[PDB]
């Protein structure tokens, strides 16, 4: 059947596209003490497991396509989902937009695995200290709220502060013109929909989306001072479907702006 | 059969659905309130079509919620204005309407905190004594 | 009757009948009051039991009626019930008035006196004092707003807030010091409400509200009390927003107060608006957000009882219908929990019901149709539906919605901390809540992990208890050292972060896996920085544990010492017992959970002086209806379940068990079917609710624990509702098990002392090998690396090794007994024990694997050990045995050389001894001496059933009972076997099940122990039951729910590999107790020996051929070899080969030879070829397979019989028949065709006239089928495309041989009972009549798998006991009696005539099964019912071949004349018929 031949073609194409393997992080007592290393090791293990599962499933599909392997119930269900264009349930272990088809999912998985491979290489080259200074895309991670919590824990442990007394400040600056302080963590890929951010100041704009060059998350002691009238709280959704709420950022609107207009127009930060 | 899109069409359907006698009661201001309610309802429903942007999910802001809001307005206006032909716009129980239509009606389906914030913004913009002036703007810089 | 006073309408028909019958027995009415009241569990009466003095709640708080209701004055049940309810409402209102006046005296006060406040709290109820505080605060705020109405004036409202503050202060001092638990709950509720009132008053102050009608005040829930109101019921009115509700005034007793967090307030507003608008509310949202609780709190605050149903997948309707109509008549609220879980049809039905009720409610804004009855719906009725993400389409317009997206955990804590009396509660809450978020996120995911709200709540309650205990300890120290006592001083100087850390650790560390323990500490270092805790050792408990471990022969240790981890786990179990009533010891089997809790119970008994009693209940083995209790659908009688029975026994306090410590251990797997009922017990309410409605209060001394190995299937609800203790397999190290075995061997004698001295000497000998990193440990580590047929469990291997060493000690004792002159000296004893130990590791660790891994283990142990070993160059130590002289002697010498009798060839009973036979006989002897159940696992056939049977019949005192387990096996089968062969007797220990035959060990052989199907939760009921009697030494009789101890009963099982289709792997917990021996197919040498013996015994009939016995057997084996190598099971599901085929071969050759007095070698080769074709060729599917088979048998015949003629011995027409000749001598195909054609003509004349063309395949088929009918118990599995003639030939053969054809007329309504009755008729028609029946079955006639199960049992036993019972069985008995009288056999008892009936059926009845060639369907049929593939012989009709089609065409188109002389032969003839004549005629061309 021609469907079998074209499924062979697309399976081979994806097996070429997806990276080969992922390297687990090396455990160490000092690394175990570090929370960022723990979070990144969990992410690496999850990514490696999912990558191995997907690669083995694609290899089994290819072997069936040659006729060398018979379609078991799991393999038959996978083939049916592939032909119908629906995302297999086994593959989807992280949160994914509902309408995303298989090809886009494979592309996203490839990008995430590339990011994880770079992260593992950087960690192996240095350690947790280098792991602190890695600019990581929140959308690329499987659980970005875990990353936010990990940064909070790292800042609390470095300065011997308590977790509940720390608050988050966002500094949106260019990647080249950025300062990596002790409490500052870089994040890329955030996109602002409904507004433009210049000099950490929000301005209303008609553009559909303005890409934030580099967002610096800084954990600071609770000043216990009321937020100014120009301070606006913007949600950070994981994808464009706006079903996942990672956290909330606080920005300073420009003068002559109205925060109610910001609320009405649905201005929000998106991970991807 | 589908409802014709358009704030004008939505308001016309809302006004046709409500009996004419109810909107014309002892307080002459009551009709004004109803109009505002209709407008607000229309706006809310017309933000459903832009689901990712206007809201976070396709809520069921159906006719039942509109009927509940009309009943709430009726009861609170009757309690505040006990058979008075005219009532001052300040004396209108604005806070009761805003709170009830932010938490009980139109807010029971709202689970996202930011959707609740948007609903509160809309209610505080529309339902106020300042609406009873001829300078009130139902919308700003439309075109 | 129920129409008047609808309040008792709540109960069903059962309780109505009971209250009508026992109306005068008021003491028996307490269950009804427990059912319908919320808090009232009993009514307080006098000694005369004639006047209702008051009411009493489950906690012990009671209310005395101002004017008691006299039952004598109103004999009618309804009249005095209504009087009691009215009295309770009026008295509650009067007490509310009194307490409101008292608290108003307390209100408006600069300071309050603690003694007066505590006295006021003690005087009234918790609900009443909370309501009085609410009323007083509401009135004070209303007065303040009335004063403020002027506007721009001074604010005494501050004072009101200050008032609350000051009284809050005294509360913060009341809970610090020790209080009675009831007053403690009262103080907790009062503190929670006072904190809420202070917060809302602060909000009012901030808002500067100065008008009483301002909506900011109107939103808050307000209470108004009007003494002036004539009706006490209407005195209290709860107004919030525009909604108004009259207070229920119904006694709630004491309930858990819910801190009113922002969300809960929003919920209150939304639900009150919905109820005012006369439609219910749906608080949809995720799990554990307050959805259900919030509804219950709203109902209780209005004085109403909410009935919270559970909408699980297994949901009852008639109970739901009765409970719902009861609520409708009562007017009490009803909440639905997780509506979406309901089945779509179930959902639609319940949605329609609630739609009708809601429509009635809106119409009331009055009776409605419910269960074909008129139900009066009170206006106060309300309905709530909690959902998890929508509402059904018919309900979307009838119900408001509300979002419980996220609970206010940060406040819930703060408020509960201030309730416990903690200072700096804000910081502690802001630390603890994110800490639990971290635990829920950062810790590795596990099935038993739980970090939800319920956890926070519990952890905080435990922290409050810990702080109170520490306060008491410091107070006692101050009493002993000095005299300055000041509770405030102790509280101020008391660290509180340390208390929270200690409580968190005591509650959560036990459930943490080995890897997650450090992370938690790091998490604490992140949340509670710089503050550390140190666990307080229990020195007295450690000493008691050491003594009990010494008494029980267990290893005890401290810290890093051996057994330290186990001791820490026992201490953690003790702490969880202290801080919880529901426990769960999770961990892989073999972690010591059972012994951990047993040792802890014994140590607690010996320490505290409170004797402990443990009830071990297996939930899965018993039925859930028998577990919790049965309510008869018609007689409505309630019989308490096992758990219900033991709980009622404990509550009754008959023999002081309330004094004792009762531990109910639910040993067994847990699934969300039975434990759902236990969810009402594991919560803080601690009550068991039965379907009859009767609720039993859980005594404080009772602890519920689930000794469950895995939690992959338990719901998160139960996980969150009980404490968890994790027992990793690393807890019980191997050294501990070795020490336990050695101590038990040294201490207890094996018989029940000389052999005790022998055991001590043996333990001294093997002590070097049992040390840490010894021979046994390294051998076990290597054995885990190999592959085994079943799952490897460390305790299984260790238990088998210990049993075999016990057998070694018994052998030493026997040798000493038989040699009184010379008992075995020390050197020979060391040699024997060392060699037997090596042999014991060899046969214990690798006793369940193939020979290659057995040899691998042998080589490894040879490399690593120092014990002397046999010097055989290639023979492994396994074929060697250890003699009583301590020497390595070959097993071959133990193998004799017997010559079977000629008439006994291939007989079922005879077993030819060989290497595998003797080795497995020795292993079976050993594992039967200790009565240890064992499992013989191996491929089909393989000599497993017979090898076991030979051993068991060799044993004299052990009778055998076989039980063919099927895919539908249930413990009722074991119960039937027990009541058939054993009997219950009352003994001083208790009731005991023992065989009716004295001094006999009944062995319940189970033919297929892994066949039974597992439930949807991975549990096999029969396997769990067998494990239960094996490990607990007994089971539970459900007729009276009593512990039955098994006496002289042991189990033995056999099974095919679990990897085979239709085979389920056994539980690890069960596999721990049963050693598995892998009986592989006998090797070529074993087959050669066994069947050379059979051939030599066979050929004694014809001496002139005797000398050919040796090669023939080889040939018979030789060909067979490549058969098992060529047609593997991968190609086809039925392509299996076993020594059973070879035995059938020998039997067939003997049957062919016995008639004939003399016969040359060519005739013998012809018989052998005929049998090879009839065994190894009909099963084949493809033509090339048959060609290969024929060529291979040809080659084998020439290889082993070279000096023979191929044309005569191996003539192509191999047709054997007894139709023409008297004897079974081969017949030419043509003469056979002529005879069967004449028989077909007679068939046409007599039976149905259908023309049948006689192609050569029909001859072969009519021969094989006739062969099968002639042999007793001849059963066929005909396979072929439909219409090929399977039934056509079956009917023909049955008519020819005299068998009456019987087919079952199957239709759509042909139920299982109809098939059962047809089977009964056939059984009557076969055995009772001595009339042979050809039973025609087609898979179309099969409408259910149960048909196949009954057929399986019939094939495997020649009968099915299930069909014939009671009057039917008596009719059968009469019939077989008449039949035996006619035939000439005089038998009286039922058993002998039943056996004669079974023999008659097995010799007469013949069942055939026709099927189409569905290979996947073939595999499913084989897996579902093994008997159709076990002994049923199956043929491959397939489809008519080209030759067959050609012959059909010619014979049928013989009448028409396609004889055309003008036909010319073409140059190219498209030949498709193989034997087409070289000139095609016109007719030949047309047929082609
Ligand atoms: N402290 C100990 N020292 C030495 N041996 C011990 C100790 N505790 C238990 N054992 C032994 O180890 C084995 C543990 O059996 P036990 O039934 O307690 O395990 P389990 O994990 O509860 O298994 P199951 O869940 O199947 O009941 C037994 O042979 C027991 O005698
Ligand atoms: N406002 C609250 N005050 C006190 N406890 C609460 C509150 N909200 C929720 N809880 C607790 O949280 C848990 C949620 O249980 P439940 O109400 O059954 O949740 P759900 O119905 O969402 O499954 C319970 O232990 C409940 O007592
Ligand atoms: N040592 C032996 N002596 C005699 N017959 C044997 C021996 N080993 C195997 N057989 C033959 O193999 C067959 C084994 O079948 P059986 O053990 O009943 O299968 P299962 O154990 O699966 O029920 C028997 O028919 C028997 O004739
Ligand atoms: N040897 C044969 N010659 C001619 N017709 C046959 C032969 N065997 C079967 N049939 C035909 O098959 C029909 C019955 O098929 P049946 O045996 O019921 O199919 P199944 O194989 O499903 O049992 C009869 O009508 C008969 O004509």
């Amino acid at each position: 059947p021609a469907w079998m031949r074209t499924l062979h073609t697309t399976a081979s194409n994806w097996l070429h596209l997806i990276p080969q393997t992922l390297s687990h992080l090396k455990r160490t007592v000092e690394n175990i003490k570090d929370p960022l290393f723990r979070f990144f090791e969990r992410e690496v293990k999850m990514g490696a497991k999912l990558l191995q599962d997907v690669r083995q499933d694609l290899a089994d599909v290819v072997q069936v396509c040659e006729g060398k392997k018979k379609q078991t119930n799991y393999l038959r269900t996978l083939i049916n989902e592939l032909v119908k264009g629906i995302l297999p349930r086994s593959w989807s272990h992280y949160t994914v937009p509902a309408g995303m088809t298989v090809i886009q999912w494979v592309s996203d998985f490839s990008e995430r695995i590339k990011q994880l491979q770079n992260i593992s290489l950087a960690a192996a080259s240095g350690g947790a200290k280098e792991l602190k200074n890695i600019h990581v895309c929140l959308g690329g991670l499987f659980v970005p709220e875990a990353y936010i919590t990990a940064t909070r824990q790292y800042v609390a442990q470095a300065n011997s502060w308590s977790l509940e007394e720390l608050c988050l400040e966002v500094n949106v600056t260019t990647s080249q013109g950025a300062t990596l302080d002790a409490c500052s963590f870089g994040v890329t890929g955030l996109k602002l929909q409904g507004a433009t951010c210049n000099n950490n100041k929000l301005s209303l704009s008609n553009a559909i989306s303005t890409a934030l060059p580099l967002t610096q998350l800084r954990w600071v002691k609770q000043t216990n001072t009321e937020k100014k009238a120009s301070v606006v709280t913007l949600p950070v959704y994981l994808n464009f479907t706006r079903a996942d709420l990672i956290f909330t950022v606080d920005f300073e609107i420009a003068t002559k702006e109205d925060p109610r207009s910001f609320y009405e127009r649905g201005v929000a930060v998106l991970c991807t | 059969f589908e409802p014709p899109p358009g704030v004008k069409a939505n308001m016309l359907r809302t006004f046709s659905s409500i009996p004419v006698s109810r909107i014309c009661k002892s307080p002459n201001e009551r009709a004004r309130l109803y109009f505002l309610l209709a407008w607000f309802h229309a706006i809310i429903q017309e933000r459903l079509r832009y689901a990712p942007l206007g809201w976070s999910k396709k809520y069921e802001f159906g006719e039942s919620d509109l009927r509940s809001a009309c009943d709430t307005v009726d009861t609170w206006l009757d309690d505040t204005a006990k058979g008075r032909q005219n009532i001052s716009p300040d004396k209108i129980p604005w806070s009761a309407l805003k709170t009830l239509m932010a938490q009980s009606i139109y807010g029971g389906r709202v689970d996202n905190e930011f959707d609740q914030r948007l609903l509160n913004t809309f209610l505080e913009r529309l339902f106020t004594t300042r609406s009873f002036d001829s300078e009130f703007k139902l919308a700003c810089k439309v075109d | 009757e129920r129409s008047s006073f609808p309040r008792f309408y709540f109960v069903g028909d059962e309780d109505l009948l009971e209250i009508i019958g026992n109306s005068k027995n008021v003491a028996k009415l307490q269950k009804h009051f427990k059912k319908m009241f919320a808090g009232v569990s009993s009514i307080i009466l006098n000694e005369d039991n004639s006047v209702v003095l008051g009411i009493s709640s489950r906690e012990g708080e009671e209310v005395m009626f101002k004017t008691p209701v006299s039952i004598t004055e109103h004999p009618k049940i309804n009249e005095w019930l209504t009087l009691v309810e009215k009295e309770m409402r009026v008295t509650l209102a009067k007490l509310l008035a009194e307490s409101v006046t008292e608290v108003e005296i307390f209100g408006k006060a600069t300071s309050i006196d603690p003694n007066t406040y505590i006295t006021w709290i003690d005087k009234y109820q918790a609900q009443l004092v909370v309501l009085s505080a609410q009323i007083a605060w509401s009135e004070n705020v209303e007065t303040a707003l009335s004063s403020m109405g002027g506007g721009g004036d001074a604010a005494p409202l501050h004072s009101v807030l200050s008032n609350v503050e000051v009284t809050l202060n005294v509360l913060a001092d009341s809970v610090l010091m020790e209080q009675p638990p009831l007053r403690r709950r009262k103080l907790e509720h009062l503190i929670t409400e006072l904190v809420h009132q202070r917060d809302v008053t602060r909000s009012l102050i901030k808002s500067k509200i100065d008008n009483a009608k301002s909506f900011e005040w109107l939103s808050q829930m307000r209470f108004y009390f009007d003494p002036k109101q004539t009706d006490v019921l209407q005195q209290l009115s709860i107004q919030m927003a525009n909604a108004k509700f009259n207070y229920g005034f119904e006694y709630l007793g004491v309930q858990d107060k819910l801190v009113q967090t922002p969300l809960t307030d929003r919920c209150y507003l939304t639900m009150t608006q919905a109820l005012e608008a006369r439609l219910g509310g749906s608080p949809f949202g995720p799990a554990g957000t307050g959805k259900t609780e919030s509804v219950k709190a709203l109902g209780h605050q209005l004085g109403r009882f909410v009935l919270v149903f559970n909408c699980d997948e297994t949901f009852d309707f008639q109970a739901m219908g009765r409970i719902f109509v009861g609520l409708c008549q009562v007017g009490a609220w009803g909440c639905f929990d997780e509506f979406n879980r309901l089945e779509e049809r179930m959902l639609s039905a319940v949605s329609q019901q609630v739609q009708c009720i809601q429509e009635a409610l809106r119409e009331h804004s009055i009776t409605c149709e419910l269960l074909n009855k008129q139900v009066k719906v009170s206006p106060d009725m309300a309905i709530f539906i909690t959902m998890n993400p929508n509402l059904p389409d018919n309900l979307k317009k009838l119900f408001r919605s509300l979002a419980m997206t996220k609970p206010d955990r940060q406040l819930i804590a703060q408020v509960m901390l201030y309730s416990q009396g903690f200072r700096t509660a804000e910081v502690l809450a802001n630390k603890i809540v994110p800490f639990f978020k971290l635990c829920d996120e950062q810790l590795s995911s596990q099935s038993h992990y739980d970090f939800g709200l319920r956890a926070l709540k519990s952890v905080l309650v435990s922290a409050g208890n810990v702080k109170r205990e520490r306060i008491q300890k410091i107070k006692r120290e101050k009493e002993e050292r000095g005299e300055a006592v000041d509770e405030g001083e102790i509280a101020e100087n008391l660290p509180e972060q340390e208390i929270l850390i200690q409580s968190v650790c005591e509650t959560m560390v036990p459930k943490l896996v080995a890897e997650d323990i450090p992370l938690l500490f790091s998490l604490l270092s992140d949340v509670f920085p710089g503050v550390q805790y140190h666990r307080g050792e229990m020195t007295a408990l450690r000493e008691e544990l050491k003594k009990v471990c010494q008494e029980m022969y267990l290893t005890y240790g401290d810290g890093e010492e051996v057994g330290g981890m186990w001791v820490e786990k026992v201490l953690q179990l003790y702490q969880i017992t202290q801080i919880n009533h529901g426990l769960m010891m999770v961990g892989p089997s073999g972690s010591g959970k059972s012994m951990a809790w047993r040792v802890l119970l014994k140590a607690l008994e010996r320490l505290e002086g409170v004797e402990g009693v443990a009830h071990i209940i297996d939930p899965k083995a018993i039925s859930k209806d028998h577990l919790y209790g049965t309510l008869d659908p018609n007689t409505r009688e309630w019989t308490d379940g096992l758990f219900t029975h033991v709980l009622r026994k404990i509550i009754d306090s008959v023999r002081g068990e309330l004094q004792k410590r009762q531990w109910i251990v639910f040993d067994g797997d847990v699934d969300p079917e039975w434990v759902e009922n236990l969810n009402s017990v594991l919560d803080d309410n601690k009550l068991l609710t039965l379907p009859n409605g009767e609720r039993l209060s859980l005594p404080p001394n009772v602890r519920i624990m689930f000794e469950v190995q895995d939690l992959k299937y338990a719901t998160l609800a139960t996980v969150s509702r009980c404490g968890m203790v994790w027992f990793s397999e690393d807890v019980l190290s191997t050294d501990m098990i070795f020490n336990n075995f050695l101590a038990r061997l040294r201490s207890i004698p094996l018989d029940e002392s000389p052999m005790l001295q022998i055991q001590r000497d043996a333990a001294t000998i093997m002590q070097p090998y049992f040390t840490s990193n010894g021979l046994v440990t390294k051998a076990l580590e290597h054995a885990f690396q190999l592959e085994h047929i079943m799952d490897l469990t460390r305790l299984r291997c260790l238990g088998s090794l210990f049993s075999m060493l016990h057998q070694a000690c018994r052998n030493v004792a026997q040798y000493n007994a038989n040699h009184p002159d010379f008992p075995m000296q020390i050197e020979q004893l060391e040699r024997y024990i060392q060699r037997y130990l090596v042999y014991a590791i060899l046969w214990s660790l690798s006793g369940d694997s193939r020979l290659k891994m057995r040899a691998e283990l042998g080589e490894y142990i040879r490399r690593i050990t120092t014990v002397p070993l046999p010097t055989a160059p290639n023979i492994p130590i396994i074929d060697y045995e250890v003699s009583i002289s301590g020497e390595w002697s070959p097993w071959q010498a133990k193998v004799p050389q017997i010559e079977v009798e000629t008439h006994k060839v291939a007989a079922p009973d005879v077993v030819v001894p060989t290497l595998d036979t003797v080795r497995h006989e020795a292993l079976l002897y050993t594992w039967l001496a200790e009565h240890k159940p064992l499992v013989l696992c191996g491929p089909p056939g393989s000599g497993k059933t017979m090898t076991l049977f030979s051993a068991l019949r060799a044993l004299p005192d052990m009778e055998v009972v076989g039980l063919n387990f099927s895919s539908a096996t249930t413990p009722e089968l074991l119960l039937k076997t027990f009541d058939h062969y054993c009997e219950y007797r009352r003994t001083p220990n208790g009731v005991v099940l023992a065989p009716v035959q004295l001094g006999k060990w009944l062995v319940l052989f189970c033919d297929e122990i892994n066949l039974p199907d597992m439930d949807k939760y991975g549990t096999q009921r029969v396997i769990s039951f067998i494990r239960q009697m094996v490990e607990h030494g007994g089971f539970y009789r459900t007729s009276d729910q009593t512990w039955v101890k098994l006496e002289r009963i042991q189990f033995v099982g056999a099974c095919n590999p679990p990897t085979d289709p239709g085979r389920k792997p056994l539980s690890h917990r069960f596999l721990r107790h049963v050693p598995v021996v892998y009986v592989d197919y006998p090797g070529p040498a074993s087959l050669t020996q066994i069947y050379g013996t059979f051939n030599r015994a066979m050929l004694r009939l014809i001496p002139s051929l005797r000398t050919y016995a040796e090669p023939l057997t080889a040939a018979m084996v030789e060909f067979y070899t490549m058969s098992q190598e060529r047609f593997t099971q991968d190609t086809q599901p039925h392509y299996i080969y076993s020594p059973r085929e070879m035995t059938r071969w020998v039997r067939g050759i003997f049957e062919a030879l016995r008639p004939l007095e003399t016969l040359p070698v060519e005739g013998l080769i012809r018989i052998w070829a005929h049998e090879a074709l009839r065994l190894f060729q009909d099963r084949l599917v493809e033509d090339e397979e048959r060609r290969w088979t024929d060529e291979n048998i040809d080659t084998v015949a020439l290889k082993h019989f070279p000096n023979i003629d191929r044309e005569k011995a191996m003539s192509r027409p191999i047709l054997y028949s007894n139709w023409l000749s008297k004897d079974y001598i081969p017949v030419d195909q043509e003469e056979l065709r002529d005879y069967v054609k004449a028989r077909l003509k007679v068939f046409y004349e007599e039976e149905l006239d259908v023309p049948l063309v006689l192609f050569n395949e029909v001859l072969d088929h009519v021969l094989r089928i006739d062969r099968i009918f002639r042999q007793p118990q001849g059963h066929l599995l005909l396979i072929g495309v439909s219409g090929a003639g399977k039934t056509t030939l079956s009917r023909f053969v049955a008519w020819m041989n005299g068998l009456s054809v019987y087919q079952i007329k199957v239709h759509r309504k042909y139920t299982g009972e109809d098939f059962d009755e047809d089977l009964r008729t056939v059984l009557r028609r076969s055995g009772c009549k001595n009339e042979k029946i050809a039973f025609i079955m087609d898979e179309s006639n099969v409408l259910d798998s149960g048909f196949l199960e009954r057929m399986n049992t019939l094939l495997a036993n020649g009968e099915v006991p299930g069909l014939f019972e009671g009057d039917e069985y008596a009719t059968l008995m009469t019939q077989c009696k008449e039949g035996a009288q006619k035939e000439g056999l005089m038998l009286d008892s039922h058993e002998e005539l039943y056996k004669w009936f079974t023999s008659q059926v097995i010799r007469n009845l013949h069942v055939v099964f026709t099927m189409n060639p569905s290979s996947e369907g073939l595999k499913d049929r084989a897996a579902t019912s093994p008997a159709l593939f076990n002994r049923c012989v199956l043929n491959w009709f397939g489809d008519w071949s080209t030759e067959a089609l050609y012959q059909v065409g010619k014979e049928f188109t013989s009448k028409m004349d396609l004889e055309k002389p003008n036909y010319i032969v073409p140059d190219y003839m498209p030949v498709v018929y193989d034997k087409l004549p070289q000139p095609p005629s016109h007719r030949e061309a047309i047929v082609n």
